[PDB]
């Protein structure tokens, strides 16, 4: 029954319509997102390092 | 202060000499090893000379850096590029015409 449901939602899915939209695969978004956030920091701090110059 | 990731080199020699290697960066890349910059400052001299390899970038940068670390005021560039830095020595210094009349 599992399955059955499975591919129930995946025929679901498949008759379904959305606007497009883009991304990559989904076991880089941690990664991503530490990076992303040491770069704010960093970018942060340089800022206002250079801002009291 | 002017930038956050920079290699800066020294090594004095004689003849009154400071060679300085200079590998560049900023606030998100890492100093870059690859393309460094070279420059030969004589103390007490108006005058330094640098290899062109990469400072169309962050020339007015070094040019205020030489200018305020030998406490000057302004800084030009002449109109003299050469590959033999002999030459360029002996032909700022004016120095390339060694013969004098003495009867001595």
């Amino acid at each position: 029954h599992l399955n059955f449901l499975k591919k129930r939602l995946l025929q679901q899915c498949e008759t379904l319509k959305v606007p497009p939209k883009k991304m990559e695969d989904l076991t880089n978004v941690s990664s991503l997102l530490n990076m992303e956030r040491a770069r704010d920091k960093a970018n942060e701090e340089g800022l206002a390092l250079l801002q009291e110059e | 202060r002017a930038l956050k990731n920079v290699t800066v080199s020294f090594r004095e020699t004689e003849e009154n000499a400071v060679w300085i290697r200079i590998a560049w960066g900023t606030q998100y890349t890492k100093p870059n090893q690859y393309k460094p910059t070279y420059v030969v400052y004589y103390s007490q001299t108006p005058y330094a000379f640098t290899s062109s390899s990469m400072l169309r970038r962050n020339t007015p940068l070094l040019g205020q850096a030489l200018t305020i670390a030998s406490k000057h005021h302004q800084i030009v560039k002449m109109d003299l590029r050469s590959r033999y830095l002999d030459s360029l020595k002996a032909i700022v210094f004016k120095q390339y015409n060694q013969t004098f009349e003495t009867h001595n």
